[PDB]
DNA sequence: ATCAATATCCACCTGCAGATTCTACCAAAAGTGTATTTGGAAACTGCTCCATCAAAAGGCATGTTCAGCTGAATTCAGCTGAACATGCCTTTTGATGGAGCAGTTTCCAAATACACTTTTGGTAGAATCTGCAGGTGGATATTGATG
DNA sequence: CATCAATATCCACCTGCAGATTCTACCAAAAGTGTATTTGGAAACTGCTCCATCAAAAGGCATGTTCAGCTGAATTCAGCTGAACATGCCTTTTGATGGAGCAGTTTCCAAATACACTTTTGGTAGAATCTGCAGGTGGATATTGAT
């Protein structure tokens, strides 16, 4: 194999966190938010992932119906039409 | 004394620059990792792809950006500037998901 | 001898939407007039969609319509605003407002 | 082999409809997804609520009448206002041609 | 030992300040320390470039090829051990760059062609059982006493291999040195061999080679060819243009048979002949490059004809054509073809013949038709732009009044009231006989064969042309034993040099059976 | 008869009662306009679905099936009517 | 004169409140108000007794969905009064405006 | 002589609800065990709903079932609520929820 | 006259079998009728659409249980799952 | 700490609109045995594209400091809460001419269902064109800081 | 409150690049017209249910007034935790590359219609009996404000 490169990037478990701070930062300054207090972080962590378990869920609930268990851009489409999401550009 | 603008010109300046602008702000990959787990977390061995990673993406910064205009207008009506848990909780919670 | 689009004065295809509505499963009958008024109902719209962003791109100094310009078009009437209330344009972003508390001075 | 995928789209009515109303104006790709999928959106919106009020009225056909109700129902006043005079001069030429 | 020293350091030291490049090479390879301990099971020869220090330094060289075998031996190796996307595979690449750039110079200051290490494409063997399939390439084959081959469907191992080049001591200084750089023979020159240092040395010439395809035997044609073709390139005048030599090396008569069902359908009714006879004709044109003859073109073509039963009277077809872009200059290659072609037009218009066929089918990925080994650079043409050359190609002969017009095969087909198959020439190896015996077989398991033939006429009407020219040696018997031999003999026509090689070879076979 | 200004007859004390069963104490001045406005626009969104349906129908009265429909498309579903 | 403290009325009143069910508006100025608005829209229009208490019960459930979202906002910004900008805001935060 | 609502031993009937999916013209073809899917989720969704209701009104010490009582087992249950968050019941009324703060 | 379908009878063959010696009002089983009858039209009309996505023209037992699990969460949804299964399998074994 | 005035929860009796228990119908359902059709069960496969590894850099995690953001304590004009007098605007009972809703008949323009010639659009490869992202040289407020 | 000055940013501009635009030719997929068949809602008439209107006795919140205690708003000041910055660093993206799945293809057997018979049965007209909480009566019991 050699190579001789390699790191641990023992962040795997904890992707929740590897959404980073100048992200949340960004992502609250274009919300229009001037001043972000420090628990915000986690909560909009937190609120990320409860939105990732609504839609994901429903976007491979589709996936396996046609016999398939690779997810498609049009299956989340329609997750997110169902929820009163929908989202234009991917049909 | 070396130059040092006051909080409030340049959040402002790049409040703007954000609003203006339409690139995506969240790293590609740690989302990637993030929702790949979540979807093991239903079932295992599953593929993704790409132009389905990008709706995943567009659809979260869109929910994000709204989730944190409701709060701006909540620390608003508060008679503050800062947004804290309490806002975002009342948001979520009049919004009608909680 | 004529398409059923051109007899009508419309560009979208009206023998394509009678074809959608039949294989959609929306009634058992369809009509003659219905697909020609749906197509006009939809020219209209995207008519109307194109101009805004026309217009929106030509205030941003481009001259090819770009997602941005898109939200700019749609958030900027009002009534499209309630039209999709619902609905995030990709790559489209917000429009540049900032609160008045936040303002300086 | 005939293994050519084929999908549709209006990009082609789209652009024909740009260049009567823009003819100096362009599309790119993400813009055109986008039309592409706000008018699927509505097509698909306007057409389910047509098959619903069929449904509720007893009727299995479907005409510009309810096309035109549902207009007036979803579309916004102005927007349906003139959809709706632009649909009647159209099918009503179209009756005549 | 110290001249080879005093030349190998300056391209060891510029491979060694290629960092971090050359980093892991500067020490030993460890299993252990490296975590691989299958290094030795797959490399049989661990070694490095400390060790190749230590070896000049002691002077275990004796000759400067044993150096580049061991350098190019360890990049083989680095090759093969690692995958090409990985890391080392990469910087052995570089490695082996910087190599083939820095050594030529130096390796040529001693009086040596070159420092590479050339080696031949892989030889596609052929079967043995069938007689008439060959051994595929990249996959299992069956192999016993290194001469007998077998294929899936006729040891186990694997066809992937790679032919090192061979080496020709010199008679006076002893050097090894490669047959193709200075295109030695052992024909042309039994005396032995000499390098050109040597004889620049005592002052003289390598002796004169009279295996040269300007000494062939004359033929009308290929002289006509070749005048023509020396009257254009001096009307050019280009700095860069040379000598055109064309020369017709094959002439027999052959006859071509009715196939089966054709023979059933028509002969058998005696409408028409059981078989038509021809005369092929194969004529190479070969240039002077650097004092050098290379072939660069060639032809094969049938000719009826007045004696030959009709509807062939006055009728040539080009069975195959091949093509190789080193002639110079590179711009008028494809004139000069313009020229021979139309100099062939004109020979046959003057011997009587009034109508000529043409097949504008491309050679497929991997197939060669006359030069086997195609270079990778060359691009194969398009059906489309075939086409459109063979347009410009009818352009330019009706622009000097030879050809009165042209037409397509159905356009040709329509003005000569054609009714049935009867009256389409009959070639030998040509596409309409198979599929009219297609067509045949697909009637016998359903005017129809007409139809048939007038729908595939109309499917393929841009891909046969017709020329209307009058209005109002075993060795080279097909190309299958030309291409046989040089796969036998890796003559390859991949480079200048290897063309050159083949080129050579081939003069000298022809040389060999001309006498008996 | 065109009647006319009866948006007093949205009693005073009958949105106090209406915000009590909202769990409110204390009301403002300003909250019964306020309450009588938006219960307007509400009537504005819902009474025009429902006479639209009405005239689609071929119908001169207003049924509660065709409120119901309207108000569960609109997103405010009701139940007790079918 | 005995007397209750400002706002123990009010905890009954709530009490009472939560605990019925029964429709607290008016049924005739509700009626006349419904009327009212048909005639601005289309004239000469009449209305089932069931299509009127619908749209009062459902009048009723979505003001009191508005005034648990007004009373959270008013108890959020640390006050037990509400006022319109509670409502607005409420409303703006819903998306209805 | 068996028909099939007895066949399957649910108390909806699965030849009214095929008969409701075939004029609806939601698919031009329509399966042999959806009418039966259909049935047995509406009633497991109707026993739920009506156990919920029954031990509501149990705790009101009433024994008949009031719409009251529906709201009572539908907010209560956080699921059923989400279920029917957009959907209002008729003389239902709201539960009983007050905030601490606004409590003396 | 025009016939009206109700669930009455069911709704309250179902009672009987949880809640034998409980009553019910008029209002609450309009209600009940209101509660079936949107949630069958939500459940086909969601499997008619996931139909077709998928370009499939009949309603099988697959995209229904996709449409319940979507609807319904959790253990409701589940237990919905499991006893269409086991009405359908005893359905096929009949 | 005790006490008097109120609203709350509750036991109990009674008239009654509504929930529940009998009898017969019948047509809209509901059930069942062939002829027919067809979305789909199932296997081998060419073709996409999805998982994985190495370097460049466009960024991301950490320590410092501080005047503003937020938070705690005090007081007040008033107004909405609580109480009460007066009453009047809505309830319910009962009846009624009739505008309007819906049951039944007929059938003709509209839609269905192929067959077919007509035309029409999405894709693959060619090669010219062009709107647009950076960046270097100005250069333009602007805000923090100096005065 | 007027201006020395570093810096993010807009236009004046431009030159290079991936994508939008232009063109010719191919070919399978729509598509209008013609012919024959089917039909369902508009007119035409008519029975009838419940919408709107009228009328009067009556009451319980509707309307208005009066007294006042808390309460958001205003003010002031203090602990402080995020914002802006400089620093060290580090995770990401794209390009390139193996095979894991996704449809295209071909067979064809289990499964869903059409419709002709044959049969259960759900509102529902019609009337007599059981049933459970609306309403009223009375006294036990927390609640609360300030005696």
């Amino acid at each position: 194999g050699k190579g001789g490169a390699k790191r641990h990037r023992k962040v795997l478990r904890d992707n929740i966190q590897g959404i980073t701070k100048p992200a949340i930062r960004r992502l609250a300054r274009r919300g229009g938010v001037k001043r972000i207090s420090g628990l915000i972080y986690e909560e909009t962590r937190g609120v990320l992932k409860v939105f990732l378990e609504n839609v994901i869920r429903d976007a491979v609930t589709y996936t396996e119906h046609a016999k398939r268990k690779t997810v498609t851009a049009m299956d989340v489409v329609y997750a997110l039409k169902r929820q009163g999401r929908t989202l234009y550009g991917f049909g | 004394k070396p130059h040092r603008y006051r909080p409030g010109t340049v959040a402002l300046r790049e409040i703007r620059r954000y609003q203006k602008s339409t690139e995506l702000l969240i790293r590609k990959l740690p989302f990637q990792r993030l929702v790949r787990e979540i979807a093991q977390d239903f079932k295992t061995d599953l593929r993704f792809q790409s132009s389905a990673v990008m709706a995943l993406q567009e659809a979260c910064e869109a929910y994000l950006v709204g989730l944190f205009e409701d709060t701006n207008l909540c620390a608003i009506h508060a008679k503050r500037v800062t947004i804290m848990p309490k806002d975002i909780q009342l948001a979520r919670r009049i919004r009608g998901e909680r | 001898a004529k398409t059923r689009s051109s007899r009508a004065g419309l560009q979208f295809p009206v023998g394509r939407v009678h074809r959608l509505l039949r294989k959609g499963n929306y009634s058992e009958r369809v009509g003659a007039g219905a697909p020609v008024y749906l197509a006009a109902v939809l020219e209209y719209l995207t008519a109307e969609i194109l101009e805004l962003a026309g217009n929106a791109a030509r205030d941003n100094k481009k001259t090819r319509i770009i997602p941005r310009h898109l939200q700019l078009a749609i958030r900027n009437d009002e009534e499209l605003n309630k039209l999709l209330g619902r609905v995030t344009i990709a790559q489209g972003g917000v429009l540049p407002n900032i609160q008045a508390v936040l303002l300086p001075k | 082999k005939r293994k050519r995928s084929r999908k549709e789209s209006y990009s082609i009515y789209v652009y024909k409809v740009l260049k009567q109303v823009h003819p100096d104006t362009g599309i790119s790709s993400k813009a055109m997804g986008i039309m592409n999928s706000f008018v699927n959106d509505i097509f698909e919106r306007i057409a389910g609520e047509a098959s619903r009020l069929a449904h509720y009225n007893k009727r299995s056909t479907i005409t510009s009448r309810e096309i035109q109700t549902a207009v007036r129902l979803l579309l916004p006043g102005e927007l349906a206002k003139h959809a709706v005079s632009e649909g009647t001069k159209a099918v009503t030429k179209y009756t005549s041609a | 030992p110290e001249e080879l020293r005093q030349a190998l350091m300056p391209t060891l030291e510029a491979l060694y300040r290629q960092d971090p490049e050359s980093l892991p090479f500067r020490q030993p390879v460890d299993p252990q320390l490296l975590g691989i301990p299958d290094y030795f099971d797959i490399v049989k020869s661990p070694m490095d470039l400390s060790t190749i220090k230590r070896k000049l330094d002691t002077g275990q060289y004796q000759e400067p090829w044993q150096y580049v075998d061991d350098i190019w031996l360890m990049f083989n190796n680095a090759w093969l051990y690692n995958r090409k996307t990985s890391r080392v595979y990469k910087y052995c690449s570089k490695l082996s760059e910087v190599f083939e750039q820095e050594i030529d110079p130096v390796m040529q200051s001693l009086g040596y062609c070159c420092g590479r290490k050339l080696e031949f494409s892989p030889q596609t063997l052929c079967c043995y059982g069938k007689q008439l399939c060959t051994i595929p390439r990249d996959a299992t084959y069956y192999s016993y006493q290194n001469r007998y081959h077998f294929c899936e469907k006729c040891s186990k191992r694997k066809n992937d291999t790679l032919d090192p080049e061979l080496f020709v001591e010199c008679t006076e200084c002893g050097r090894k040195m490669h047959q193709i750089c200075v295109l030695h023979h052992e024909i042309i020159w039994p005396a032995g061999f000499v390098c050109d240092g040597c004889l620049k040395k005592s002052a003289r010439t390598r002796k004169e080679n009279k295996f040269s395809a300007k000494r062939l035997p004359s033929t009308r044609l290929g002289t006509f060819l070749e005048n023509r073709v020396n009257d254009f390139l001096r009307r050019q005048n280009h700095p860069e243009s040379g000598e055109v030599t064309v020369r017709v090396v094959h002439a027999s008569d052959k006859t071509v048979e009715v196939k089966p069902g054709m023979k059933a359908r028509f002969v058998d009714s005696g409408e028409m002949a059981e078989s038509f006879p021809y005369r092929t004709k194969a004529l190479f044109a070969f240039e002077e490059i650097d004092g050098v003859d290379l072939c660069f073109f060639g032809m094969h073509v049938q000719e009826y004809g007045s004696d030959c039963p009709p509807p062939n009277q006055r009728r040539v077809y080009i069975s195959y054509l091949d093509s190789v872009h080193f002639f110079r200059p590179k711009c008028l290659r494809t004139a000069v073809y313009h020229e021979i072609l139309i100099g062939y037009l004109e020979y046959v218009k003057k011997l009587g013949y009034t109508t000529g066929h043409i097949w504008a089918c491309p050679p497929s990925e991997g197939d060669d038709y006359i030069f086997h080994c195609h270079p990778p650079d060359q691009k194969i043409p398009k059906p489309k732009r075939l086409q459109e050359w063979y347009k410009k190609m009818l352009d330019k002969a009706v622009s000097e009044r030879i050809v009165h017009d042209y037409k397509d095969i159905f356009k040709q087909a329509t003005e000569d009231r054609l009714t049935s198959a009867k009256e389409l020439p009959y070639f030998e190896g040509d596409f309409w006989p198979n599929v009219l015996e297609e067509s045949i077989k697909e009637l016998e398991q359903e005017n129809d064969l007409s139809q048939k033939l007038y729908a595939t006429m109309e499917k393929h009407k841009e891909v046969f042309f017709v020329i209307r020219l009058i209005a109002g040696c075993d060795l080279m018997d097909g190309r299958d034993a030309f291409l046989t031999l040089a796969r036998d003999k890796h003559l390859e026509f991949s480079s200048l040099r290897r063309a050159q090689w083949s080129t050579m070879c081939m003069l000298v076979e022809l040389h060999t059976q001309s006498q008996d």
